[PDB]
């Protein structure tokens, strides 16, 4: 398996970010990718061992360090802008043999030059109608995030205290509804009788990144720990 | 002098060097093999030695396997009691493989290898830790100068110079993560009228083998902890 | 299993060109993407189920199309010196979602204004000397590939009829020697007793893909359909 | 005229979706559903039906879910035998699991398309003609045929956008070379019209697209024109 830690982490410009990676594989190469909408996934540093180091497709700006064969660290002694994405890390095969390499669930990565940008989410439960279509059903249900910042962000579906996946249309990642606010969207598709039994409780849960104590929170203002927000409802009459 | 001295362009020029000079520095860092008083357990070729050392801290290996620069230093501390000291390496570490029906093996489980580094164990020892000198040179200039410990009579070369590269790099940045602020450099051991010197830099390219490297330590150079003046001569970049 | 077709290819300015692939995970997402020294992965085209086509980062000058659940074509109908480029065939997770995806062997495609540049490479071997050198030893044997073509080609050792990787130190990748010309060399640190010992056998490996069944040979000069070209060697005295 | 006209602004500009064209094509593509006197052989939802339709061809499905507008409609041909012809898709085809359950392996999804058999059969195939305008020139026009009654107005879109794709490049793998493009289905003195043309963006939805055949609308074979207004590129 590959871990990576942190999975989520916002950072002010000037300061120094770690990213670091386990791997059980017991594999002799370690790589460092970043992906970002629009280019691909390009490697920045890579391992061939404990106690090496090269650099890949992009290594300026970045360090790196395998002191062990389960670990790689990446490495931001002076975060910018510019390192904003979203990093993968991988163990296994030769560079450029993907077939041979295992990844990780990605890190998710904000430099802000300010953390009084963050901010939590907004969700709030809706409902649609068929008369807004000549369609037939589209979906029941319809969960919705907006106003928040930056886009680490989970939506997850519970009915009755129990997590669904059945009939949960989530978006695909959450867009930009202004330069500095984000919006996502889910919709839960349940049979008209289960959501006109009042005894049955709906529940749309997100989780939203933001900052931690290791976080430098400029004092003052309230500091945005905010975690996991949910937007409940009942079953309402035939 | 016994070795001539390093003509200025004899030096390898760290500039000439695109490769990560991570793979140099780690070499130097506070990570290095250490054994006291331990006997060797097997042998991978004529050439080598396999000895039972635990990393206790990292972990990152249990045996340690020293390569020697002939066979007659390996049968020389073929099972004889010494000490280990020394910069070891993992990336291209083949060794044993599992003792065999054939090949003269063992080693269960995390391993590394290094060059040398080997010293008798007994009579060898001093009560008081010994402390030699660093005279090094910034273009000549002798800004800084330090002393190095140790508790050994006849140690070897490449102990101090890991003991002297390594303050080096944590103080004036000798070697980091992709160059150095030095152009040249090399280490100076005199010990009585005789003297040799190392190349601190790595050879021209965009890749540091740190397995060729480190084989500059296979001959088990000893010098004597009372006779021996370092001597560290770097150059500055011209920024 | 996620299977490419072909894995090799050279073809003509102006040619239409057609890589499929083969998946028997039954997955639903299938994608492609082109590997650059320089750029990452790039994603070109993928698809979320069978007749789906979404376009990726760089869908420029192609086109694509998922017939079924297990193939995912990748169709160059004007191909060009730029597509020159080893193509990744995956299938799985969501996009973006390396840890879900699994890779194929990739595709190595040359785009060339004229097959008859097609020429075989030239292997030789070769010996260093210490007086080479202030240094040590460096690498005792030396493989160099030259001559060729484009450049699809695999180098490898085998002392005394086994593949060896002890002591292998090949060229990350050919360098070109010339306008339309490869470079590529490698070399096999061992003992200098084994070396010298007159019963031990070497061999440098090289595997080049030129034209095939498949591809319209100018009809005249000889079709370049070589294969594994070897220098071998023997033990030479103390 | 019944339903009111498309007004110019009203109908969807190709050049506004920017998301691949081949999604669009592909529904009009000589690939299709078609059955002949089946009955229906399970069902998942009140409002589909679930008919054991192999794909004797290209073999990407045994099974063809076919949703409804309504529970009526379902239950109206739900064991009685119909024919089933119309444009599927598979992307988000979501249906059953296993035993209101049934279906193992290869499956597809479309909406609308039923028609009884008994009594809608015709010995001779009926000729149905196209009047296609390309702003306005009536250049070119195409007959469609058929053998049933009452047929639905899904057979015959599909078989009209058939012959542009291959003859006029309707759809294209990215694009079109139409800016907008509609339908009209004319009965007696009641016509509907369907925009051919994908809603703007950089995606298309295949599924939501087709649900506009859920109502199962039919018309009769011998009381339709059906005319065809294409608006070029101004290149």
């Amino acid at each position: 398996a590959v871990t990576q830690s942190p999975r989520n982490k916002v950072a002010v410009t000037g300061g120094k970010v770690t990213l670091s990676c386990q791997q059980t594989n017991n594999h002799n190469n370690m790589y460092w990718y970043r992906q970002d909408t629009g280019h691909g996934l390009r490697l920045i540093h890579y391992s061939y061992g404990a106690g090496s180091t090269e650099k890949g497709d992009i290594p300026d700006g970045y360090k790196a360090s395998r002191p062990s064969q389960e670990q790689f660290s990446l490495i931001l002694e002076l975060a910018t802008p510019s390192q904003t994405s979203v990093y993968f890390c991988a163990s296994g095969g030769g560079r450029g043999s993907y077939a041979e390499q295992f990844f990780g669930p990605g890190t998710r990565l904000t430099v802000l030059e300010d953390l009084r940008q963050v901010t939590p989410p907004k969700v709030s439960l809706f409902e649609p109608s068929k008369a807004e279509i000549a369609n037939k059903q589209k979906a029941t249900l319809v969960c919705l995030a907006r106003g928040f910042f930056p886009d680490h962000v989970e939506l997850s579906w519970w009915v009755n205290g129990k997590e669904v996946h059945s009939g949960v249309s989530t978006d695909p990642q959450a867009y930009k509804e202004s330069n500095y606010s984000y919006c996502l969207s889910s919709r839960l598709r349940v049979s008209a009788t289960f959501w006109h039994n009042p005894r049955n409780h709906f529940r749309c849960q997100v989780q939203f990144h933001g900052l931690s104590e290791e976080d430098k929170w400029p004092e003052g203002s309230p500091k945005p720990v905010t975690q996991n927000i949910s937007a409940e409802a009942w079953g309402r009459a035939d | 002098e016994s070795q001539p001295d390093p003509k200025p362009d004899e030096l390898h020029k760290s500039s000439k060097f695109t490769g990560l000079m991570e793979n140099m520095k780690v070499l130097y860092d506070d990570n290095h093999v250490s054994a006291i008083n331990v006997k060797s357990i097997d042998q991978f070729l004529y050439f080598d030695l396999i000895y039972s050392i635990k990393d206790t801290k990292l972990g990152n290996y249990d045996n340690v396997r020293v390569e020697f620069k002939n066979k007659d230093l390996a049968d020389k501390y073929k099972d004889k009691y010494v000490d280990v000291f020394g910069a070891n390496y993992y990336y291209q570490c083949y060794f044993s493989k599992k003792t065999n029906d054939i090949n003269s093996h063992q080693t269960d489980k995390r391993k590394t290898c290094m060059y040398g580094g080997v010293t008798e164990h007994n009579g060898n020892q001093l009560d008081k830790y010994r402390s030699i000198t660093v005279r090094v040179f910034e273009d000549g200039k002798n800004l800084l100068s330090f002393d190095v410990q140790t508790n050994k009579k006849k140690v070897t070369a490449q102990e101090l110079d890991y003991l002297t590269r390594h303050y080096l790099v944590k103080n004036k940045k000798l070697y980091e993560f992709n160059n150095s602020p030095y152009e040249t450099g090399y280490i100076k051991f005199i010990e009585n009228e005789n003297s040799f010197w190392y190349d601190m830099m790595p050879a021209p390219g965009d890749k540091f083998d740190q397995s060729k490297y480190l084989m500059m330590y296979n001959d088990n150079k000893m010098v004597d902890s009372k006779d021996v003046k370092i001597e560290v001569y770097l150059t500055t970049k011209k920024k």
